[PDB]
RNA sequence: AACGUGUCGCGAUGGAUGACUUGGCUUCCUAUUCGUUGAAGAACGCAGUAAAGUGCGAUAAGUGGUAUCAAUUGCAGAA
RNA sequence: UAAGCCCAAUUAGUGAUUGCCCAUUAUUCCUUUGGUAAGGGCGGAAACUUGGAGAAAGUGUAGCCCUUCCGAUGUAGAUGUGGCCUGGAGGUUAGGACGAAGCUUAUGGCGUGAGCCUAAGAUGGACCGGCCUCUAGUGCAGAUCUUGGUUGGCG
RNA sequence: UGCAAGGCCGGAAAGAAAUUAGAGGCACCAAGUGGGCCUUCUUCGGUAAGCGGAGCAGGCGAUGCGGAAUGAACCGC
RNA sequence: UCGAACCACCUAGUAGCUGGUUCACAUCGAAGUUUCCCUCAGGAUAGCUGGUGCUAGUAGAAGUAUUGUGCGGUAAAGC
RNA sequence: UGGAAAUGGGGUGCCCCCACCCGUCUUGAAACACGGACCAAGGAGUCAAACAGACGCGCAAGGGAGGAGAUAUCCAGUACUUCUCUCGUACUGAAAGGGAGAUGCAAUGCAUCUGUGGUGUGCACACGUCAAAUCCGUUUGAUUUGCCCAACACC
RNA sequence: AAGUUUGAAAAGCACUUUGGAAAGAGAGUGAAAUAGAACCUGAAGUCGUGACAAAGACAAUGGAAGUACCUCCAUUUCAAC
């Protein structure tokens, strides 16, 4: 939309709201984010604390497949459980047997308490998790 | 599902009969009995009477002053 | 060229907000240590007794209802 | 037929032109706002041309009321004039000058047939 | 001014724009309704011309590689000399029956020939094969 | 007439810039009731509707489990459940398996979070059908549901001002960890400072 | 791409009492010395030379697509919306209409014709080949020679009996398997009166499903919820329960 | 008064505007890519009457073949 | 024997006030407009003649209707407008050889204005208006602007 | 033990610092401006200035109207 | 055309510089100052200002006085 | 007045008295500062991307695709789509890596819902208060929603 | 640069006579020649002559406010408010 702008809803001001002294001109600020430490070094200091340095080591051949491990919490876990799935985890008395990679989430953070139990089985689990699960009527299974 | 206060906020910026021509805001709605463009007088989107020798309906009897007008045009115009 | 002229008057247009009030901030922090390591420890029992106040009240709201 | 009462005074006659509009065969009879620094109209001195402010709205009891009464409304075809008939003492019908002489005809028989003013006629009849 | 916005990192320094004295490095998919509608109408065409035959080959279910995919199943290219030695079929005469033949896959895990052997002599089942 | 009254006028928002046919009836539902009663419920619940979209923040089925629970527990045990209004919309939460059968009154479910009110016993209403019961809002438990934590007002800051936990515009996570958010780069913004 | 900027002229230079811009150079030509592409100049480029990667094509999400789909056809049962926005149904005996599908049958359109007389829905015809008339204003001379207005559709299960109605000018020949806005509320009005073939209600439950199941092929679209139910705003402004606890008046 | 104004009617110049648009531009698509067997290019030519252009090459505004039917057209001429 | 200067005066030592003239100030009166400023109605009744305490539940208008308060200048700038306008699209309503666009204006009117509408053309000859959305190559007096044309000086 | 101290707390407390009380508090986004000048009061530098540099407030800029014949600034407003 | 020719192209070269930047009304409405900058014909940052607000707000109000209670070393004075 | 006046308009001229050429740079323009014969048509914040803020809409611990296919249809559109990706529900560390519920007993164990206090809508509570009558303005307790401040715990 | 885009049709002004012939005046064509090939519309600008307030210059223009006279412009009354 052309006609919803206010240098189309501002014709006739005769500067498109850019002043009269100081005249709109081309690139005056720099061109770019040039003079980040020169002239606009107030604004990157302090909009941009951490620009302009150096940290860590490289990682040359950076892969994001072998550096993979998504994260589901214990209270996320009903996320995963059907409510017929949990019709089954009613009777029966069978825990809810959850398979985490195969909706994604390798690893299995222990946030807040479990609501219900079940075994779920992930490449990874934390300390508490671990802990949570396992005195929960539930089990933590590793995989892969 | 779907009453008259919501099949009037679904009209009132344009229809076959808003006939906003210049500011006016008039109707031609089968319901003419005053002819404006409000949402008591339009029977097109109510269950409404109009006002007409036959007066087909669908209160807001405005047809008092519409019917009297409605028999004296054709008295005070019959020659 | 400094002339402070036109600035008192910028100073007073939006107003010379007065101070926060002492509720405000009153952050104890990076003060004197032995004294926020005793009212810290203070406030740790005087949470333990806001908690436990609250669980005789619903308890005897309950029965003596 | 006949109007309903008002009063109908008004605050301002002469349009607002712009300014320097004489001295350039090139510029409007169309207010258009000077928006130069040091104008003397901007800045409005005393025997300047003035601008439209707020300030002169008519009165709102008697806005947009032809001289005859009969705030106006244009008629295209017969059938708007039966849109028009309620309000025949509020509004007046006008003619769109594009409605050719045929049906121009059949309009102003169907007004005086219904006393639904028309601000366009008297060719023989009224 | 400047602030409080993102530092911008556009990369449109490189004379893309068709201007009116650079040729200018955009595409623009303008066509992809006519391809879609090009490749389906030989898609459709050329499966009338195949017919009997299934206009796709068989291809054999392989696993996605990485710790990120390794779950997931997918169709790779040809089966391997193993599946067809172990389902009877000559990779030379598998080749031209409408099985996909790859030299290159190394049936790595015993798991993955049997769910492709056994894919084979479902197919070697439904097929019918009609001489000349 | 010098005032120096110029710059008092509030900006109250005065209508709703929505275009939602079905929230300009409760509106005109709303304005009925805000002005022609004496219920403080009527006022107060028609300012919010009035109020844009990012501004009716939504409450998730924990905020109003856990806040009807902390009034559940001081009634006459027998009075009656106060119906949970939120002039918002209701979201579900899969953090709260069990939730009590509660009224509610939202402009809009989620289609999680209708079921899991309608399975445990609880009716959620509409505002066309609380203006039928309590239409001056008596025993009703306005709710807004928490527009802090939002990621819009976490980077409201400059991020580089001591005692500034915002988070700066950047794409890049790893791109502004190094000079001036270090204390070995000659300056660590520094993480305290009373205001 | 390079249009209006196809001369190879410069600047005399600010030392000659002219205009600074790039002139033409040369000689007996009459433009010898004129001004080259800048906006002001005849063969002058353009401002802002439009490009072909400007973004033509929208993307809305297929919950805005179906939810719009939706609320269109809830209109095409409210005879007053249809009323309004122009379509004459002052004698139609029934919206939504629905018709005995008995007309994928009809193989000749003279007989198809005599079907839209047995509805009266030949007036909503009627007005649409009445209003056809050569289009205003450099769309005539375009593509866009004429211009109809849209008359009442004939919404099928199947493409099967869409010969007897192909040529009629007017009634627009739609599908329920894919019911196409843009045709179900032209203009952006929600209207069109529909017709309904009784083979195409069949499907609407199932193709939409209902305000607690999900469609068949719309998968996972459920209808939505209504902000309020009770919809007469105006009749709970006026009910026995408001007017117990409304504010008295005084005068 | 004359001249100079100035408003109006009528004229002249001017060629805007509108209306039209066998052109442009843009987008897409279906097939096949010149030359030593002398190409592309340009040169000169050719009509009853032809300057340009289009077409053609001393078989020259076309010859042949098929396939169509009675014109071509400024006016000769001509089954 | 001031119409100069410095002091006073203000209807003349008779009795206690404003000698007198000028403003975009003040007061008051109308009218606009904004405040979202307060209110009151927010569908049918009577004061001698009509208007409204019967015009619709409403940001915004030709305001839903009244009436009440208050403010009202302004460059850069910001913002709003049920706000103006040009080309085109999707809708709708509608004109046109019984004369469309265009064009002319001592053609009025009406809007504060942008502008719109009308009439009348010893104009024009075939297209096109209103409204809701969409869209943009959308508004020009001024750039030693560009192009075309004319003109003064000037017989 | 109890004083005093901190974080608290309930029982209890009212005024026999004027005025306006022309509503407090934050928050977000974004311009424009970043050449000022004059002036009152005082005062640094200069022979001096319709001078340069300041402090204060007011203005002009950005603003007319009224009158000092005349004047960006003075006097009223 | 020469203290670096001419043509075409890169090229619509860059310009903190000069000129211009097309409708109306309404609602408000400034700044030439702070700090930083090879910075002083420009920027960035605050202030000024607008819009949108959120919020329980006669209060965490005030270019004002009073009352108490601190502070100071200019005028005058005194050598 | 009775069929041409009377008003309003607008054209012209005149009287009175008001009024400094416009645009522009600039603290300052009538300037002896710059640009300015006239008119016509052109003529200047545009598109793309990446962001953010606001606002509109959808769905919401999910949201959404894109590419592609699939197969019904004048149809470059519309309709359908598993699959995947994408953003995020979890953050942190330079890295190896690690990875947040609360309460009571404990210094891990067992029941396993705002986390604390404070400032704090609305409603229910009783509390009286000129109060037409008794519904509401006053208010005090209850829970306090959002928000904010303080300091717990945990990663 | 340049749409000769006259008209539906060249029906493209025969012919008379003024002119040395052009051109003009007449006719005539056609719906229009006030569509006559430098042709649809035909604007602004400038100019011409006719009229006028026939005014009246002592820069133009403009502002406000009147008045003079003149305006098929609107409205209203035209046995009445
Ligand atoms: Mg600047
Ligand atoms: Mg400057
Ligand atoms: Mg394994
Ligand atoms: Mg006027
Ligand atoms: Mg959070
Ligand atoms: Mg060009
Ligand atoms: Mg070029
Ligand atoms: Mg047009
Ligand atoms: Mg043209
Ligand atoms: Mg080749
Ligand atoms: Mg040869
Ligand atoms: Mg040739
Ligand atoms: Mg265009
Ligand atoms: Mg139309
Ligand atoms: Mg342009
Ligand atoms: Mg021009
Ligand atoms: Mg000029
Ligand atoms: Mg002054
Ligand atoms: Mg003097
Ligand atoms: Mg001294
Ligand atoms: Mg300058
Ligand atoms: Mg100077
Ligand atoms: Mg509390």
């Amino acid at each position: 939309p052309t006609r919803f702008k206010k240098c189309r809803h501002q014709r006739g001001s005769t500067f498109c709201g850019y002043g009269r002294v100081g005249k709109h001109r081309k690139h005056e600020s720099g061109r770019g984010n040039a003079g980040g430490m020169h002239h606009h070094r107030i604004n990157f200091d302090k909009y941009h604390p951490g620009y302009f340095g150096k940290l860590g080591m490289d990682h040359y051949h950076r892969k994001k497949n072998p550096m993979w491990k998504p994260t589901i919490n214990l209270n996320n876990l009903s996320r995963l459980i059907a409510a017929e799935e949990a019709a089954k985890a009613t009777k029966g008395g069978t825990l809810p047997v959850v398979d985490l990679q195969s909706s994604g989430y390798a690893k299995l953070l222990g946030n807040g308490h479990i609501q219900v139990p079940c075994i779920v089985k992930a490449r990874y689990v934390s300390k508490l998790a671990d802990k949570k699960i396992r005195k929960a009527g539930g089990a933590v299974v590793l995989q892969a | 599902s779907h009453s008259v206060d919501l099949q009037w906020i679904l009209v009132r910026q344009n229809s076959r009969f808003l006939q906003k021509r210049g500011g006016i805001r008039m109707s031609n709605d089968p319901f003419n009995n005053n002819g404006n463009w409000t949402k008591r007088h339009c029977g097109f989107l109510n269950e409404k009477a109009a006002v007409v020798k036959p007066a087909k309906g669908g209160l807001a009897d405005v047809s008092f002053r519409r019917a009297r007008r409605m028999a004296c045009i054709a008295s005070r115009t019959a020659k | 060229n400094h002339t402070n002229h036109n600035q008192s008057s910028k100073n007073h247009r939006n107003g010379i907000k007065g101070p926060m009030p002492l509720h405000l901030h009153n952050s104890k922090r990076g003060s004197w240590l032995p004294a926020l390591v005793n009212a810290r420890r203070v406030r740790k029992h005087n949470q333990k007794a806001a908690l436990k106040k609250r669980r005789e009240r619903i308890a005897a709201f309950a029965a003596k209802n | 037929k006949p109007t309903v009462s008002k009063a109908i005074v008004k605050k301002r006659t002469k349009r607002f032109t712009r300014h320097r509009y004489e001295l350039f065969p090139q510029l409007s009879s169309s207010w258009r706002k000077p928006r130069g620094e040091d104008s003397p109209v901007r800045r409005r001195y005393k025997g300047q041309k003035a601008m439209p402010n707020k300030g002169y709205g008519s009165d709102r009891a008697t806005k947009y009321i032809t001289p005859s009464g009969f705030r106006s409304f244009p008629i295209n075809n017969v059938e708007d004039l039966y849109m028009l008939v309620m309000q025949n003492r509020k509004y007046a019908g006008v003619i769109s000058h594009t409605v050719g002489a045929r049906k121009r005809k059949a309009i102003a028989r169907k007004a005086m047939e219904l006393d639904v003013r028309l601000a366009n006629g008297n060719a023989k009849l009224r | 001014p400047k602030g409080n916005n993102a530092i911008p990192h556009v990369h449109q320094k490189k004379h893309w724009n068709p201007c009116s004295s650079q040729k200018g490095n955009v595409k623009v998919f303008l066509n992809q309704p006519a391809q879609k509608h090009r490749r389906r109408r030989l898609r459709l065409l050329k499966a009338k011309k195949v017919f009997p035959r299934p206009l796709k080959a068989l291809r054999p279910q392989v696993n996605c590689p990485t710790v990120r995919h390794n779950m997931k199943r997918r169709l790779g290219r040809g089966f391997s000399p193993a599946e067809l030695k172990a389902a009877g079929l000559n990779p030379q005469y598998a080749a031209t029956i409408g099985i996909r033949v790859d030299s290159r896959r190394k049936n790595k895990s015993e798991e993955g020939m049997n769910v492709n052997v056994q894919r084979l002599k479902t197919y070697m089942s439904k097929l019918v094969l009609f001489p000349m | 007439d010098l005032t120096g009254i110029s710059k008092k006028s509030r900006v109250i928002r005065h209508h709703t810039y929505s275009t939602n046919p079905y929230i300009k009836l409760l509106i005109k539902l709303y304005k009925f009731l805000a002005k022609r009663t004496s219920s403080g419920f009527n006022k107060v619940v028609y300012q919010r509707l009035i109020k844009s979209r990012s501004n009716r923040a939504p409450i998730s089925l924990s905020r109003i489990a856990v806040v009807m629970k902390r009034k559940a527990v001081f009634t006459a045990k027998s009075k009656a459940a106060p119906i949970a209004v939120v002039v918002g919309d209701v979201l579900d939460d899969v953090r709260m398996a069990r939730i009590p059968a509660m009224r509610v009154c939202a402009l809009r479910f989620s289609k999680s979070a209708r079921q899991s009110i309608v399975a445990a016993g609880g009716e959620c209403l509409t505002f066309d059908q609380l203006a039928m019961i309590a239409p001056t809002g008596k025993n009703t438990y306005l709710l807004r549901g928490r527009k802090s934590g939002r990621e819009s007002v976490r980077h409201f800051g400059a991020s580089g001002v001591p005692g500034s936990h915002s988070k700066p515009y950047a794409t890049n996570r790893g791109k502004e960890t190094k000079r001036g958010r270090r204390t070995g780069r000659s300056y660590k913004r520094k993480a305290f400072r009373h205001v | 791409r390079l249009s209006g900027m196809n001369h190879s002229a410069h600047s005399w230079g600010t030392g000659r009492a002219v205009a600074r811009i790039p002139r033409i150079s040369g000689g007996g030509t009459s433009t010898s010395g004129a001004g080259a592409f800048g906006n002001m100049c005849r063969g002058g480029r353009m401002f802002a030379p439009t490009k072909i990667f400007r973004r033509w094509h929208r993307k809305i999400n297929l919950h805005q697509k179906r939810f719009a789909v939706v609320s269109a056809l809830a209109a095409s049962s409210v005879p007053s919306l249809v009323m309004s926005r122009g379509h004459r149904i002052d004698n139609v005996p029934e919206v939504p209409l629905v018709v005995e599908d008995s007309i994928q049958g009809y193989e000749k359109t003279k007989e198809a014709m005599a079907f839209l007389k047995a509805i009266a829905a030949i007036d909503d015809v009627n007005r649409v080949n009445d209003s056809r008339e050569i289009r205003a204003g450099r769309g005539k001379m375009r593509n866009r020679r004429y211009v109809a207005r849209r008359g009442p559709m004939l919404v099928m299960p199947n493409n099967k009996g869409t010969r007897a109605f192909r040529n009629i000018f007017g009634l627009d020949l739609a599908n329920v398997s894919a019911l196409n806005l843009l045709h179900l509320a032209p203009g952006g009005h929600v209207g069109r009166f529909v017709i309904w073939t009784k083979s195409a209600f069949e499907q609407l439950d199932k193709i939409f499903g209902t305000f607690t199941e999900a469609s068949a092929v719309k998968k996972g679209f459920t209808l939505p919820a209504p902000m309020l139910t009770n919809t007469d705003v105006t009749r709970i402004m006026q009910s026995e329960e408001v007017r117990r606890v409304l504010k008295p008046k005084k005068l």
